[PDB]
């Protein structure tokens, strides 16, 4: 009907439009905003990435964009920024298509058809390094780490990242190695110098007073269960009416928990982690401070994030209430430390646990909150573009450098293709060399003559050179520390034809009521 | 004041072209659907071509203007593909619009289209052959006579009024350069018979005059006295009664018409020739004797047919009948009357076999409509055959000869880059538009008929394997019959990618209201 | 000035069709509902007629597409004579089922190519439907009266209809082995009753001279000329006009006088009794003939002067170039009668007795003129079923089989020519749809039977819109010929086709 | 569609529905005069149907037809001028339910005539016949249709005149029809309504002699349609002048031309000439008319185109346009020609006694005033057009309104019992009946729903029983006093409204 036709036109318009805006993308381009909200809040914005996640609509299409960078961040971590702008030139396709008489079917059908072709070209031109060698590790990491904001903390980053990935690591091309194994938490004090690998597991929880144990042979806790006493979960006769008949009630109650955590100690524990939610108030919290004295950690109201990991790793079991004494189905352990660094944090690290093999834990210090977040975005990167070699190798361009690369190979393979499909990807090859254009294009005045110029550099240096975009000057892109791994490039293109592809599915309004 | 000013100017010009574009566009090929245009006192007329139909039409914008001219020189050497230059003029604008759009200058991108026309001259000259012979020509000419009938007045072949049309042609070349015009051969339509009924004149055919029908109808001789003298007494284009005072005068006015008509009769006779061709006339009652005396007058010649007669002779017409040789009248190879008509009177043919600088192919028709279509074929047929004899070349045209083109040209973008590789993606896909728009008109999707074709181009190269174009089920162009002149289609390339070079030249968008008055 | 765009086009050339459509559909056939005619630009006078032919001429179109309508219908009128009516409501037709298709995504060459296919293949249908009738005397008559009967009430005319089809069909009877028209005169005269018509076997001359003239003459000698008295046709004998003289004005009309005498003495030596002219008698030659004993007729029509000379076996004159030297004729008799409340000349004794003149007798002049119209479309259809002799089975029962014809093919068919199979069909079955109404009988109920007949095969069911039920067909006075549906066939389609191209019509009004 | 000729229909027949309300209320003796306002700014007072339409209408199709209705009525009857359009816009009140309904208008249409034939068969049953030879049947029916009609005052003595020149024209026992093709109306100066008389011959108008012979028997009718001198210049007349000479040259040319021309006539014989005017004949000399007198032949010079046509037929004078046609059966021959300067002044050509085909009659109606001259031309019109109407169609009908009811009845219950789907067509016609003789009850001043009522109850135990009276204005018998119109009259109203309603049902 009507209703087909004009929602595919503005639902294209609507994403476009803001894809546009938002292709400012590398480098510092277009001008500043804060922002007036929509509910009265004063908001202050900055980076590509981290708007596009926080990024608040309610326009369908639109929201195609925010879970985009989601996704491509689990697998690559790279490429977050990138991965949309790219799906904005899909998008412009369309609707030069729909002009010509090309049904909306037949544009679906020919973005898989560009990634066929496409994901195989890309593994063509990149240098194929190994997932396992350190040496191409440690100059890849600094590309990232570079490319970021670190510049001198890039120095102490780089080597952590190659040994952090090398304890979870499988040695083939198959999917393997996560940011479910590689653990990464943050701790107040400390120093981006003083940031810790250790290869267990260690978990990020707080820890009361400073006077625990900081030594060795623990056996680590997982219970679900709370105390048996007076007023609590046991049998009391005495009614309270009074200060004074209050005042006996908690003391018989705190005391025959002093006796109990012994029975909790005879197990061996030296760690011990409550579990999140109360079955009345959970171990009490007179039981956290006797806990504290028999050298026996605490955490009460726990992250789900501990929970996940301590039982899948060690294989940590819940255990039977203490008066009727714990089952031992506890995982093995053998460190029990409150990690104290220039006078603050709180951590528990367990050492001599036991593995499947993977799970690394990091740990993210620095002296100032600011330092911390300083630290923990850089090596966040550094970490996944390693990870990226193992789940699929190689390096190509970087910068998305290979993604305008990539439009003169495939002009040709689409002319000798010779199919309906063929069109609608030949298109797609002179849109994927609108990126650097596009971003440059809002931020300033007099657009046109610049736009048209960096197509041609990139153009004719050919199909092992163009301009860099990270230097600028036509050089060779392929290796020379412009470098990003198969994975970012292959995933971000992968990505953007099944979110686009599907505006062009729908027929008619819907609006479930 | 108002201004449209550089980007908003150029803008202006893409909406009038596509307009302009779009009405060929659904004309293109015999699969081609009819244009009629009715005029200003609303009398309605039925015409194909580019050429034409531009010509009545009042211009609106600029490019509009501009196309006319285009149009006509297509129309005088080639006689086809006049509607088809238009389409990839306005075309070519249609994509540079979309380059624009990009953020590409109209400026890099026209030098570019003239580098992309050289490139594509090149690929056209590999395809087809480029070798023929004049009594070898003749079937491809049987392959252009299909089409350019079946898509008029008729939606047959023809072959009477196509083989008529291809002689006329040759018996001009033979007597200088193997080169013809389109002022040295000329079709004259008279109406009485039908569209089938045609002759092959050799000269040129005049309407021969006769007083009533009981009066004699003879000719003699090979040879034409061309006069403006008398061959009997005037009657100089002007009304005359007489002005006779007595009885007497009247009496002794027909007694010196008589000696007059023997005197002529004679004076003609004696030099050589005795069928008088005389400017001037006169009256029914002198002229009715003369026919009864014999040897046939023509009375009553325009001033421009009696130049007509002269230039294909070669020789002269006398000023005076005083000086009469047979040197100073014109020679004719052979004077025969023929019917004119089917229930009309008889006509003078003048066939020359002694020189020739005026060969008309007449044509009879009944109406003025079916004529006006039968004609349009004619022209057409004129100008295709002038090509072949200056050099004879043909190429397999109607989608094959473009697309093949187009691939190629595509190819050079991604082989050079740099200024010119926009230029070329632009003008390979407008060279596509061509069998594309073709495909529209006719019975069958535009998109997908474009596919087939397009997989031949990859699997093998200078095709006879185009669209259909006599809307079948197979896809051929050898079993379609379409042919082109090689130097035909040629010249379309190089006239498409002229409109855009003039568009560009001036700045001078500056306008004070006037600009299209 | 304005280019219009094929779809635009489309819409403008659609909606000329139509509104012409409507017209004529209701006009169409015996029970046919009128027309107004209004006389537009001019006054605003008005006349009522049930022909469709009437409708375009007297209120014309500035609608590019309708005007090809109106041109289509110009060449029934004379060649085929009646169906200018019936063409132009199919063809309007074809063009309603066309819309639907240039709409879904389908190119109008599409829809064209396919109805070429279907043109034949309902021709073949229409032979099919044609059974010979009429190759015997008896069944010849009972043939040519189908037809004329069903053009008058069609075009208009049809209370005194049936006197005028018995006068019709006697006429192009005795021709026999030809079909002509050549010697079957119309004559169109004032006096005489609406009821009273008249064929003279013959040929008659309805003008006259008085009883001041000889009109009685018993083996008669026929010349036939174009003779000047004041015209001054050729074998002058006057004189030149020149001034010379302030009496000159006497002279001229003296010479003029010895003029008109001695061109009387030229006629004279012929040798004759009967002296047709068609020229003006002066009273000076009028009153020498009938001294001579030579009967004078003055005022004879260019038709029937030329017509008569064929008949009787004389020759004629032409412009007076045979003064002695030109061939008689020859009549038995040549009696004057008053048949009505005038006086005719009646030859009788024709040489070529194929000849005859039908003579129409109106007495209000709205009904004789529009009558000669009517009868002469029905003579048209007379003479082409000398040629072939057989008719259709008319009512609409021609239209569901040619529809039918293309309904089994248009099944067959999966391309691109297949799609206009359907709406081919569709067009011819939705004529019938419109003689239901004219009937004033539902259409479903009808229209549906029939389709249900002409299936299994049959063509002995019709549709009688003169019973409003589903009827016989076996030869009765509702059937149609061969000859003006074959035109009309081919004439509606065509014209169609020719619209469908159209679609780049630049308007500079 | 049929959609739009739909919708111009109905609005078509509200346009003509409204114009026929007004004449609704001038109908029959009991008439309301209407007050009518021209394009020219003139109140003009009639009670006469016809007039009212014609003199200005509304620019719609269907309002066009009730003129020529009317006009259709005058020639066939010459009376129910009035009654005609109110049957007609009656049955288009009838129509738009049948429309609605879904009953096409083609079945309406051959329904409309088919319920007419059905009609005039209950109507004859009813009807009586009367003598057609004899003088007094004649006259009682045609003095009881002069009481209803507008002018009255001196149709008393009228009367006896009006029958007895229709009594001469009928001469077999069928009565022919007798039109006014034979019957001539002729008005004098001066005189008195007994003055008035039928005179055997025709009397024509004017008279131009007075040198010419007064009173000649045994006269011989020539006709004169040729000229009398040679053609115009500038003048009827040949000559012009604008030189003393010019006027000479002219003249030699017809001084010859006049002679000849009067001494041909007499050469045939005559001793009446018709001629006509100078601006009806191209030239006519004075000079060739004092001659023409002065022979002693009777001449009538100025005349109409009319007259001309007029005398043709009916005394059998035929045409005489050109020299060569004067021969002795183009002639007449009259008993006597003479001049009458008695019975109003003023003189007039009598001839009394003429050799004529048919028989032609007529009245030189005359009167005191000049207003008394036009009330008994007014008179005798209406007196002489029922005659016409009885002679035509023998049997004899009432008046009163009564048939119209008697019809509608009968037609109801046939139609029922005949049944199709025309049924509702038949039966709604029949009731399209019922609006006139209750629209007159009106006027005559009684309840109009009740009157019709009631007469309908009397129609269908007795049949032939009460009517409209004059006297009671309501229901009482019209077989106490004779309202009496004839056959044709009636017949007319109905077959000629039919006809109108189908074309307009017709009409796109």
């Amino acid at each position: 009907r009507d209703k087909p036709a004009q929602i595919r036109f503005s639902n294209i318009s609507a994403a476009k439009a803001v894809a546009d805006a938002i292709r400012t993308s590398l480098g510092p381009k277009g001008m500043d905003k804060m922002i007036q909200d929509g509910k009265g809040d004063v908001t202050i914005t900055n980076d590509g990435a981290t708007i596009l996640k926080q990024m608040q609509v309610l326009h369908p299409a639109a929201r195609m964009l925010v879970e985009l960078s989601k996704a491509q961040d689990i697998e690559a971590g790279d490429g977050t920024t990138s991965v949309v702008i790219i799906a904005g030139s899909l998008l412009d396709s369309c609707t030069k298509l729909l002009q010509k008489g090309i049904h909306p079917t037949i544009i679906s059908e020919s973005f898989q058809k560009a990634l066929e072709k496409g994901i195989e070209i890309l593994t063509d031109m990149s240098r194929p390094v190994e997932l396992s060698d350190r040496e191409t590790l440690l100059n890849s990491a600094t590309t990232s780490l570079n490319s970021k904001v670190v510049s001198q903390y890039s120095s102490l980053l780089s080597p952590m990242s190659v040994n952090a990935v090398m304890k979870v690591i499988d040695p083939a091309t198959a999917t393997s190695v996560d940011l479910r194994d590689i653990k990464i938490v943050k701790k107040l004090g400390g120093t981006i110098d003083d940031c810790e690998l250790v290869e267990g597991l260690v978990l990020t929880q707080k820890v009361s007073n400073s006077g625990i144990t900081r030594v060795e042979k623990a056996k680590i806790g997982l219970i679900q269960f709370c105390l048996s006493a007076p007023k609590t979960d046991m049998d009391n006769q005495i009614v309270v009416s009074d200060y004074a008949q209050m005042d006996r009630v908690l003391r018989e109650e705190r005391a025959y928990i002093l006796n109990l955590v012994k029975q909790i100690k005879k197990t061996g524990c030296n760690v011990l982690l409550i579990q999140k939610s109360i079955l009345r108030d959970a171990l009490s919290d007179l039981a956290l401070h006797f806990l504290n004295k028999m050298k026996i950690m605490v955490i009460k109201d726990i992250e789900r994030e501990d929970i996940e990991f301590i039982c899948k790793t060690i294989g940590t079991k819940p255990v039977a209430h203490i008066d009727q004494f714990t089952a031992d189905m506890l995982g093995s352990a053998e460190l029990a430390e409150e990690v104290n660094l220039n006078g603050s944090g709180k951590l528990l690290k367990i050492t001599g646990c036991a593995s499947p093999g993977k799970t690394v834990t990091i740990v993210v210090r620095g002296s100032n909150k600011l330092v911390i977040e300083e630290a923990e975005r850089s090596i966040h990167d550094a970490l996944c573009v390693i990870r990226c070699l193992v789940k699929k190798r190689a390096l190509i361009a970087g910068g998305g450098a290979p993604e305008i690369e990539l439009a003169l190979r495939l002009t040709e393979y689409s002319r000798t293709l010779s199919g309906m499909e063929s069109y609608c990807v030949r298109a797609f090859a002179d849109a994927m060399e609108v990126i650097p254009s596009t971003l440059a294009e809002n931020a300033g005045l007099n657009p046109i003559s610049t736009v048209t110029e960096l197509r041609n550099r990139h153009a004719q240096g050919e199909k092992t050179a163009g301009i860099n975009v990270r230097k600028g000057g036509i050089s060779n892109i392929l290796e020379e520390l412009v470098v990003q791994p198969l994975l970012v490039s292959v995933s971000a293109l992968t990505l953007a034809t099944e979110t686009v592809r599907s505006i062009l599915k729908i027929d008619d309004v819907v609006n479930t009521r | 004041k108002s201004r449209l000013m550089g980007l908003e100017a150029l803008k202006s010009h893409i909406m009038a072209a596509k307009a302009v574009a779009n009405t060929m566009r659904t004309s293109l090929g015999p699969n081609g659907l009819d244009k009629m245009m009715v005029d200003k006192d609303g009398d309605v007329t039925v015409t194909n071509d580019g050429a034409t139909i531009l010509s009545m039409m009042d211009v609106d914008h600029q490019i509009a203007k501009l196309m006319v001219e285009l149009s006509k020189s297509q129309d005088d050497e080639i006689g086809d593909g006049t509607t088809g230059v238009v389409v990839l003029a306005g075309a070519l604008l249609e994509e540079a619009e979309q380059l624009l759009d990009r953020g590409i200058h109209p400026i890099r991108i026209a030098d570019g289209y003239e580098q992309a026309a050289r490139v594509a001259i090149e690929h056209l000259d590999k395809i087809s052959d480029s070798v023929l012979v004049d009594i070898k020509d003749t079937e491809p000419l049987i392959q252009t006579a299909k089409t350019t009938l079946g898509s008029k007045v008729v939606n047959s072949c023809h072959r009477q009024m196509a083989e008529i049309a291809v002689n006329a042609v040759l018996t001009v070349a033979d007597m200088e350069r193997r080169d013809v015009d389109f002022e040295l051969i000329k079709v004259e339509g008279k109406v009485g018979g039908r569209l089938e009924d045609t002759k092959l004149i050799k000269g040129v055919i005049v309407d021969k005059d006769f007083s009533h029908p009981q009066m004699p109808k003879k000719v003699e001789d090979a040879k034409i006295a061309i006069l403006t003298c008398p061959f009997e007494p005037p009657k100089p284009k002007t009304k005359h009664k007489l002005d006779v005072t007595s009885v007497e005068d009247y009496k002794a006015l027909q007694k010196y018409e008589k000696e007059k008509f023997e005197e002529m009769i004679q004076q003609i006779k004696e030099t050589g020739a005795n069928l008088a061709i005389c400017q001037w006339g006169f009256d029914d009652e002198a002229n009715h004797l003369l026919l009864q005396n014999n040897l046939p007058a023509v009375r009553w010649v325009g001033g421009p047919e009696i130049e007509l007669i002269a230039i294909a002779t070669g020789g002269r017409i006398v000023p005076r009948f005083s000086e009469l040789t047979a040197e100073k009248l014109g020679f004719a190879g052979l004077v025969q009357e023929i019917s004119f008509g089917t229930t009309k009177d008889k006509m003078l043919v003048i066939e020359q076999c002694k020189n020739s600088r005026a060969v008309t192919i007449f044509i009879r028709g009944g109406n003025k409509m079916i004529i006006e279509e039968a004609k349009r074929s004619l022209h057409d047929a004129l100008c295709v055959i002038r090509n072949l004899i200056r050099d004879n070349r043909v190429v397999y045209g109607g989608g094959a000869a473009e697309i093949s083109c187009a691939l190629a040209v595509s190819q050079e973008a991604d082989k050079c880059p740099t200024l010119e590789q926009y230029a070329m993606r632009a003008f390979a896909d407008a060279l596509e538009v061509i069998p594309m728009a073709l495909s529209e008109n006719s019975g069958m999707n535009p998109i997908q008929t474009m596919t087939e074709v397009r997989a031949r181009q990859v699997k093998e190269m200078n095709p006879a394997l185009g669209i259909d174009c006599l809307h079948k089920g197979t896809n051929d162009m050898k079993q379609q019959h379409v042919i082109e002149t090689l130097i035909g289609k040629k010249q379309q390339i190089s006239l498409a990618t002229q409109m855009v070079r003039m568009i560009l030249k001036i700045d001078d968008i500056r306008k004070p209201g006037e600009s299209e008055e | 000035a304005d280019e219009e765009r094929a779809e635009t086009a489309r819409l403008t050339s659609f909606i000329g069709a139509i509104a012409i459509g409507d017209l004529v559909k209701s006009t169409l056939g015996p029970k046919g509902m009128d027309k107004i005619l209004l006389s537009s630009g001019r006054d605003a006078s008005l006349m009522v007629t049930n022909d469709g032919a009437t409708i375009l001429k007297n209120i014309g179109v500035d609608n590019p597409a309708a005007k090809v309508l109106v041109d289509m219908s110009r060449v029934q009128d004379d060649e085929v004579g009646d169906g200018t009516t019936s063409v132009t409501v199919l063809a309007a037709e074809l063009l309603r089922e066309a819309e639907s298709l240039i709409a879904k995504k389908i190119h109008p060459q599409t829809i064209i190519a396919g109805w070429r296919e279907a043109t034949k293949a309902a021709r073949e249908a229409l032979l099919s439907s044609a059974v010979d009738h009429g190759s015997d005397e008896v069944k010849f008559r009972q043939d040519l009266m189908n037809i004329a009967g069903t053009t008058l009430s069609s075009k208009l005319l049809t209370h005194h209809k049936d006197h005028f089809t018995k006068l019709a069909v006697e006429a192009v009877l005795r021709l026999k082995g030809s079909g002509n028209l050549e010697a079957i005169h119309i004559i169109k005269k004032l006096g005489g009753s609406l009821a009273d018509s008249y064929l003279d076997e013959g040929f008659l001359l309805d003008k006259k001279i008085g009883v001041n003239q000889p009109k009685r003459i018993e083996n008669a000698k026929i010349l036939i000329a174009n003779t000047g008295m004041d015209t001054d046709k050729i074998k002058i004998f006057g004189s030149r006009v020149r001034v010379d003289s302030t009496a000159k004005v006497a002279e001229i009309e003296h010479a003029e006088k010895e003029k008109m005498k001695e061109k009387v003495e030229r006629i004279l030596k012929h040798g004759i009794n009967c002296f047709i002219n068609r020229q003006l008698i002066y009273n000076y030659p009028e009153q020498l003939f009938g001294a001579a004993g030579v009967m004078a007729i003055e005022h004879a029509d260019f038709a029937g002067v030329e017509r008569l000379a064929l008949v009787t076996g004389g020759e004629i004159a032409s412009t007076f170039d045979h003064p002695e030297l030109v061939k008689l004729g020859s009549c038995k008799l040549i009696e004057e009668v008053m048949i009505g409340e005038d006086k005719l000349i009646h030859f009788s004794g024709v040489a070529l007795g194929e000849a005859c003149t039908i003579v129409l007798r109106g007495a209000t002049q709205q009904i004789l003129d529009e009558a000669e119209r009517s009868l002469h479309d029905a003579l048209c259809v007379l003479a082409q079923t000398v040629k072939d002799s057989r008719t259709v089975y008319g009512g609409g029962c021609s239209e569901m089989l040619m529809a039918h014809a293309v309904t089994q093919l248009a099944n067959r068919t999966p391309g691109k020519e297949a799609v206009a199979m359907e709406s081919y069909a569709k067009a011819l079955r939705m004529l019938p749809t419109i003689i239901a109404d004219n009937a004033g009988y539902d259409s479903a109920d009808l229209v549906a039977q029939l389709r249900a007949a002409h299936s299994e095969g049959n063509t002995t069911a019709g549709l009688d819109m003169r019973e409003g039920t589903i009827g016989d067909m076996a030869i009765l006075g509702i059937t149609e010929s061969f000859q003006v549906k074959r035109q009309v066939l081919l004439s509606a389609a065509e014209a169609a086709e020719v619209i469908l191209r159209v679609d780049n019509i630049i308007k500079a009004a």
